[PDB]
């Protein structure tokens, strides 16, 4: 996260951090959608140009964390993965269309004041909130780096502006968010925040919904561009098919 | 089983999703959520 502010304890209880087991390294963000399922970006798990092709036993996740460097005794939880499922149509060579993956925890995590799932949007919520100018939230660690979780709120961008901001062929399965290159503000998600959730709070029922998944980034600079996000509502039936069978 | 996902395969959590124990459940607001709600014109 760049140009964000310190998140408060328990403010994003669905935030999950994905780690390589050996050597130990933080790889990406992710989100808790139930006591046993985690959503993330496919490129966090599979990206052949960088020789990345993880299997379940190469990774672990930590949930309920606030401080990046302090171990939070009796708060944070660790879990191994039973299975990983990447969207079969994930396009890693071109535009990262359908950049989404699900991970099943080996054992369910216990909910607490610090660990709680986010909602997936229903149709009315997606239609009502996914509009240009409306802001969503991304959370992650600062990157020198950070002490505690950081937060940034970013506005969804008009599709014509997103389309002209990049030479890649965008699809309706993604949207972009961020402030104009001027400087009305310029907080943003970064490479390390890939896979994490872009959430919005419904004014109608007071609940938080995950509308997007942070897509590709390199460093914290997009050279005048906007970050892209996988459109979760559009992929909701795929998520259901995987879970109802897995 | 009145939820979208089957709890048998999904696990628990869908019904109470998105309500944070330390904020919504305690009628407490975080420092920047107003910025999101104010943007929803
Ligand atoms: C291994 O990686 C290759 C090349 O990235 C990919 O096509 C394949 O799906 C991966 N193997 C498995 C079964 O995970």
């Amino acid at each position: 996260i760049v140009e964000g502010s310190d998140a408060e304890i328990g403010m994003s209880p669905w935030q999950v951090m994905l780690f390589r087991k050996s050597p130990q390294e933080l790889l990406c963000g992710a989100s808790l959608i139930s006591d046993r399922w985690v959503l993330t970006a496919a490129h966090c798990l599979l990206y052949p140009p960088w020789d990345k092709n993880f299997t379940e036993n190469d990774l672990l996740v930590r949930i309920g964390k606030h401080s990046r460097t302090r171990y939070e005794r009796n708060i944070e939880k660790i879990s191994m993965l039973e299975k990983i499922y990447i969207h079969p149509r994930y396009n890693w060579r071109e535009n990262l269309d359908r950049n989404i993956a699900l991970m099943k925890l080996k054992k369910p995590v216990a909910f607490s004041d610090y660990i709680h799932p986010v909602c997936l949007p229903d149709r009315e919520t997606a239609a009502s909130l996914l509009q240009a100018g409306y802001k969503g939230r991304v959370t992650g660690w600062g990157n020198g780096q950070p002490s505690v979780l950081q937060v940034v709120n970013l506005p969804i961008v008009e599709r014509p502006v997103c389309k002209d901001s990049t030479r890649i062929r965008i699809t309706d399965n993604m949207f972009c968010a961020g402030y104009k290159p001027d400087e009305g503000k310029r907080g943003d998600a970064c490479e390390g925040d890939s896979g994490g959730p872009f959430v919005m709070k419904s004014p109608f029922n007071n609940r938080w919904y995950q509308m997007g998944i942070v897509s590709w980034g390199e460093g914290c600079d997009r050279d005048g561009k906007y970050g892209f996000y996988t459109h979760v509502f559009r992929l909701k039936k795929w998520i259901q098919k995987v879970i109802d069978q897995f | 089983y009145q939820t979208f996902f089957n709890p048998r395969t999904f696990g628990s959590g869908e019904a109470d999703c998105g309500l944070r124990p330390l904020f919504e459940k305690k009628s407490l607001e975080d420092k920047t959520e107003r910025e999101l709600l104010e943007s929803y014109i």
